[PDB]
RNA sequence: CGAUGUCGGCUCAUCACAUCCUGGGGCUGAAGUAGGUCCCAAGGGUAUGGCUGUUCGCCAUUUAAAGUGGUACGCGAGCUGGGUUUAGAACGUCGUGAGACAGUUCGGUCCCUAUCUGCCGUGGGCGCUGGAGAACUGAGGGGGGCUGCUCCUAGUACGAGAGGACCGGAGUGGACGCAUCACUGGUGUUCGGGUUGUCAUGCCAAUGGCACUGCCCGGUAGCUAAAUGCGGAAGAGAUAAGUGCUGAAAGCAUCUAAGCACGAAACUUGCCCCGAGAUGAGUUCUCCCUGACCCUUUAAGGGUCCUGAAGGAACGUUGAAGACGACGACGUUGAUAGGCCGGGUGUGUAAGCGCAGCGAUGCGUUGAGCUAACCGGUACUAAUGAACCGUGAGGCUUAACCU
RNA sequence: AAUUCCUUGUCGGGUAAGUUCCGACCUGCACGAAUGGCGUAAUGAUGGCCAGGCUGUCUCCACCCGAGACUCAGUGAAAU
RNA sequence: ACACAGGUGGUCAGGUAGAGAAUACCAAGGCGCUUGAGAGAACUCGGGUGAAGGAACUAGGCAAAAUGGUGCCGUAACUUC
RNA sequence: AGGACCGAACCGACUAAUGUUGAAAAAUUAGCGGAUGACUUGUGGCUGGGGGUGAAAGGCCAAUCAAACCGGGAGAUAGCU
């Protein structure tokens, strides 16, 4: 549940740290993004030598949530700490090669089948 | 909205209720028959009939919790000697509320609460 | 007949200034 | 009431076995890709149970790759296979939400000797 | 805020066309005794559908 | 076609074989007895007049009794009345059952919403509060303005304002129908509906279907 | 000018249409995609931020779109008080000076208990023609009406390629609305527990008071959103711009004069709610009352005796009903409330006793004890015999049937 | 610039975006040397700006505890 | 002007905890503040708690939240040392 | 040692909310500044109205201040309402 100035950490290792929620994609006045869902960030904190720079704006789907994801039967799956992984402007794939913690089973779609495969467990 | 919800506030704060009826419930178990606002006696009964289920049951326990409620051993004693044995056949409803007209003070509805048997 | 009227007293408000 | 009873007494499965706050269980839950149907294990320290017939729940809280993951399971749900108690762990709470804020050595628990 | 017109003795009349008292219907009388009570109240001399409950 | 009048016995989950719960609301909709058929010669529209439940006999009142006498029905809870389509047609005394919503896939369920009393512009209207702080003086939850000034000088008529909020008559339409069991006489529909436990369903096939 | 509070914001709007989006069209220097321009269309919809008192504007990033105006440049007896708009102070500047500047700078106060109109709710009265309990009809009124993206049709039509449709169908979202509490959660000073200081219950042990519920950790019911169900429609009628058919006036031509057809989120319906004070007061079903007598200004007259129905009210126990009224349930031929019994739920293994330990404490008895608003039961308590209101066959005229 | 009208001057910093802030520049509308000039550690319920922490300030409110508001009894105002 | 939450100099100074005349709870002693009774709507006031987010609020973090004790360790630019 | 530091009494009054026909003609509540000094406070004294006093705000001089209050000139005058 992400919304503008929300600070989420980072499942890949594009470089960037810590990034901030500056829209939330895909519907006017929308509120929220849950994982699955596009946003747009600012990269707040990134390591020197990166494939990314501080103040860059780009996109990212949101791939793990503290109010978590619910399931058909009822059950929620929650996280401790919001992550989500950098995509281009353009494409809206990912820039890293390696995914790291776990993920669900709403990224299942055709758009987000690098973050499946290249992750350790999807929950 | 109160959908479902027990216990009268009575204009009062929590810590005042209880000990409103902590003294009321000693005042009803001293005298048998007390005469008080029929809201009041209204909530009375769920105060001291408990405490006289509770004294069915004479052990050390129930007279430390019937302690820990009224706070009184003239009151806890009366509850396990007299009141106990006496509506030991008795399934609830110790306590009758008799309506007794309007308070001259206040013209609040009074009620007399008594023990059944009394 | 009507009371001896008051000295001031304190005012709530400011009357608006209109310039 | 009797009704709902009625209703909540039928669908609910007569094999859960006896689990408590600390417990570490291994939830084994089934994973649907289209035609395949596979059981995904999920192992962790049971830190709240909801008991309440058919809508029983308990929340399991495991380390999944340095990131704290917490997943409510619906109890009696059929996407639930198997419950099993790996370890039996010794609080004193209901509720171990306090486990939330530990990492390491303060986030252990003493095993349950009978 | 305050009324720009003095409202008339007809007006206040017709807001107080509400404010008549109820008498009480009736008065229960007790078996016993023959005192007339209010209906679930019990009597001045202290009895109740028959019963002597309280002295005096 | 016609629907049938229940009773909202509470809200349960059915858990599929796929792994799905599907939240549900238990409707007891026992034997409706048609007290009386309403036609274009006598009355001047189609339709049949359900009574359901049982009702003390010392409660029912001898223009209420008679009423069910002519039917030769048990009195129920009360009196609901259904229209009839052109192919429709029923008579007197016929028991009809929940039977009637085997094949129907969507209902729409009439009820009376719980009732929340006297309710504020932010609950009732969804209007937005004012500052917590930022030097508000006694106007955090108020509506704020009422209208606009000389021009009209006055509040136009359905204003959104505080006021009595829920204990209506409100209908949930396309309702997916999950189980009908005949033999414990219990409708179970998709979703919530209105009214507290115990309150009166007027359960009807889909309209928009 | 014996005062009509002035900018911007906030809250809440409401109308116009010179239409921003969505809908329907003509022309195009319209291949397609996408545009341009004009016509029709006001149903619904119509950004969040950075900077600034700003409106605005610039910028960032969205969106189908971020419309233009009116409404005392809508809205301070609704909020704000940053700007402006007193008294303090300073800078630049002007002046010998007091002072001054639509130059700047720091500081600087926002009253009103609502009589009437209006509006949102909610009752009481009387009416509706004998009285009464229900169920209705629906005149009329209100609510609702937004839209993205993906996939299929189809890499088809079209095009040299690049690209890439109409029409039709399917799925899944955003915003908004209604309902609900099964789930996920919040709250939960009425449940359980931990714990600090202190005072008390003679003391130990065990408890209670007070310290924001002392501080906290959990949490039942209810209420609830972030939770999860559902909605916008399809269809129909009459049309707008527009498109036609047949067809003269005018041997031709011509959508029009006669006649005929199609045509949009606008209109009338369809969906949801209110609704017979709809005084034009409607309908249907059922229930109740089938006494005597006297005077007179002989009237739809008054009065006495007898009678008091159906139904209602009152009172009581009350309710997921409620400000109060109201509305619903129940009143012993009784589960209406409280209690009580069983269960559940929550807390998390009471007290006492025993055992181990020097002791704090641990272990056993023991998942113990306690457990609100919950579920299922149960007349133990309180819902009383009465009394009260309401009557006694219901006007005239004229028809059509009946005797 | 507590002084700059033109002006949100220009360039750089900080921000996704900075009419404010900071640093330079000098084109000082209209600084300037005891109606002192320029610095200055410390001090400040002083003005401006940025962070970390923190949060119902806000997204967007929900529930709860109390005092009023509401009903009954007693007393009983006011502006106009 | 009131049996008015204001103002009014000196003296006395118990216990437990505490650095303390702070603070909490008490003693001696003194009080419950001269309308009550119900109810448990909106809204106002004074408080408590809050999912996810965390200044996006706003003229401005206004208000709120937060920090908070003792000992030891450790402590920058700058400086009139 | 100190117009030193933290902090009650005591002196003050920066912010906010409340209150605004108030509990109060300047307060209350929560925070806030000073707190051995150019400190604060009791009692009494002195300064008088174009005069006082003023770490200077035209501040204060009995709820009154760009000339106090009371009585008098006085029925000032009022081309104004
Ligand atoms: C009341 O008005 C007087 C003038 O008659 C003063 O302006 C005073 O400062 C005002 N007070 C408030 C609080 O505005
Ligand atoms: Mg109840
Ligand atoms: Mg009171
Ligand atoms: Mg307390
Ligand atoms: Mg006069
Ligand atoms: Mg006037
Ligand atoms: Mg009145
Ligand atoms: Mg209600
Ligand atoms: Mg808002
Ligand atoms: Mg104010
Ligand atoms: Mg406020
Ligand atoms: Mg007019
Ligand atoms: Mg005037
Ligand atoms: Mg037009
Ligand atoms: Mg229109
Ligand atoms: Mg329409
Ligand atoms: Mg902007
Ligand atoms: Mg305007
Ligand atoms: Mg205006
Ligand atoms: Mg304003
Ligand atoms: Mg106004
Ligand atoms: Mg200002
Ligand atoms: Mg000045
Ligand atoms: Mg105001
Ligand atoms: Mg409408
Ligand atoms: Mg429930
Ligand atoms: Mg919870
Ligand atoms: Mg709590
Ligand atoms: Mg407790
Ligand atoms: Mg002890
Ligand atoms: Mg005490
Ligand atoms: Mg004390
Ligand atoms: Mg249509
Ligand atoms: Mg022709
Ligand atoms: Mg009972
Ligand atoms: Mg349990
Ligand atoms: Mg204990
Ligand atoms: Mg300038
Ligand atoms: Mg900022
Ligand atoms: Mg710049
Ligand atoms: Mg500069
Ligand atoms: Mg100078
Ligand atoms: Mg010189
Ligand atoms: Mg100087
Ligand atoms: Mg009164
Ligand atoms: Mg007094
Ligand atoms: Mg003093
Ligand atoms: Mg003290
Ligand atoms: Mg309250
Ligand atoms: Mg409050
Ligand atoms: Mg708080
Ligand atoms: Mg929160
Ligand atoms: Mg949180
Ligand atoms: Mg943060
Ligand atoms: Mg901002
Ligand atoms: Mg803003
Ligand atoms: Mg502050
Ligand atoms: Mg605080
Ligand atoms: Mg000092
Ligand atoms: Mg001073
Ligand atoms: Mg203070
Ligand atoms: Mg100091
Ligand atoms: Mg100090
Ligand atoms: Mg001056
Ligand atoms: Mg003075
Ligand atoms: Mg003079
Ligand atoms: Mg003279
Ligand atoms: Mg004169």
């Amino acid at each position: 549940m992400i919304q503008e100035q929300t600070m989420l950490n980072v499942a890949d290792n594009s470089g960037a740290r810590r990034v901030m929620c500056i829209k939330v994609l895909g519907g006017s006045h929308r509120r929220y993004a849950g994982v699955g869902d596009i946003i747009k960030i600012t990269i707040k904190e990134a390591i020197p030598r990166g494939k990314v720079k501080k103040g860059d704006v780009l996109k990212a789907v949101v791939v793990r949530t503290k109010k978590g994801v619910r399931r058909p039967d009822g059950s929620v799956i929650r996280f401790d700490g919001n992550a989500c992984v950098l995509l281009n402007n353009n494409s809206e794939q990912p820039i890293g090669t390696r995914i790291f913690g776990p993920v669900t089973r709403e990224l299942r779609s055709e758009k987000f089948m690098k973050i499946i495969s290249l992750a350790p467990e999807v929950l | 909205m109160r959908h479902r919800k027990s216990g009268r506030q009575l204009n009062r704060n929590s810590s005042h209720r209880q000990a409103m009826f902590r003294n009321m419930a000693g005042s009803l178990v001293r005298h048998e028959i007390i005469k008080t606002t029929l809201p009041k006696a209204k909530e009375l009964r769920r105060v001291v009939e408990p405490l006289i289920t509770l004294a069915k049951t004479d052990s050390v326990a129930n007279r430390r919790l019937a302690f820990a409620r009224t706070r009184d051993n003239e009151i806890v004693a009366k509850l396990f000697n007299e009141l106990g044995p006496r509506f030991a056949s008795r399934a609830g409803g110790y306590t009758r509320i008799l309506k007794c007209g309007f308070r001259a003070g206040d013209n609040a509805p009074m009620a007399y609460i008594e023990l059944v048997d009394r | 007949g009507k009371p001896r009227p008051y000295s001031p007293r304190p005012t709530s408000h400011p009357r608006p200034i209109r310039v | 009431s009797n009704i709902i009873k009625q209703l909540e007494q039928e669908q609910m499965k007569q094999d859960v076995p006896s689990f408590r706050p600390g417990d570490t269980v291994e939830v084994k839950v089934w994973v649907v890709e289209g035609s395949k149907k596979r059981l995904q294990a999920f192992e962790g320290v049971v830190i709240a149970i909801r008991n309440r017939g058919l809508h029983s729940a308990f929340t399991v809280r495991k380390i999944s790759n340095g990131e704290g993951v917490e997943r409510v399971f619906q109890t009696h749900s059929p996407v639930v296979d198997s419950i099993s108690v790996k370890r039996r762990g010794a609080v004193r709470k209901a509720k171990l939400y306090y486990l939330r804020e530990r990492t390491g050595k303060a986030a252990r628990i003493k095993e349950r000797l009978n | 805020a305050v009324q720009q017109n003095k409202p008339t003795r007809s007006k206040r009349g017709m807001r107080r066309s509400h404010d008549a008292l109820t008498a009480v219907t009736s008065l229960s009388v007790d078996k016993t005794s023959g005192e007339k009570h209010l209906r679930h109240h019990i009597t001045a001399d202290g009895y109740y559908r028959g019963r002597k409950v309280i002295a005096k | 076609m016609i629907g049938l009048v229940g009773k909202k016995v509470g809200m349960t989950r059915i858990f599929t074989e796929d792994g799905v719960s599907i939240p549900v609301t238990v409707i007891e909709v026992e034997a409706n007895r048609v007290t009386q058929v309403k036609d274009l010669a006598n009355d001047g529209y189609r339709a049949i007049q359900v009574t359901t439940g049982a009702k003390k006999a010392n409660r029912v009142t001898k223009p209420e009794a008679g009423h069910f006498a002519k039917a030769g029905v048990e009195a129920g809870r009360g009196l609901w009345e259904f229209r009839l389509a052109e192919g429709e047609e029923f008579t007197v005394g016929q028991s009809i059952s929940v039977e009637l919503f085997a094949d129907v896939k969507k209902v729409d369920v009439t009820g009376t919403s719980k009732g929340k009393g006297f309710a504020g512009t932010v609950k009732r209207w969804n209007f937005r509060t004012q500052d917590a702080t930022h030097g508000n003086s006694l106007s955090h939850r108020v509506p704020g303005s009422i209208g606009q000034n000389q021009t009209p000088g006055k509040v136009f008529k359905g204003k959104k304002m505080a006021g009595q909020m829920g204990n209506e008559r409100v209908t949930v339409q396309s309702l997916d129908v999950v189980r009908v069991d005949a033999e414990r006489n219990l409708l179970l529909v998709k979703g919530a509906v209105p009214g507290a436990t115990g309150s009166d369903l007027i359960v009807k096939p889909a309209v928009k279907a």
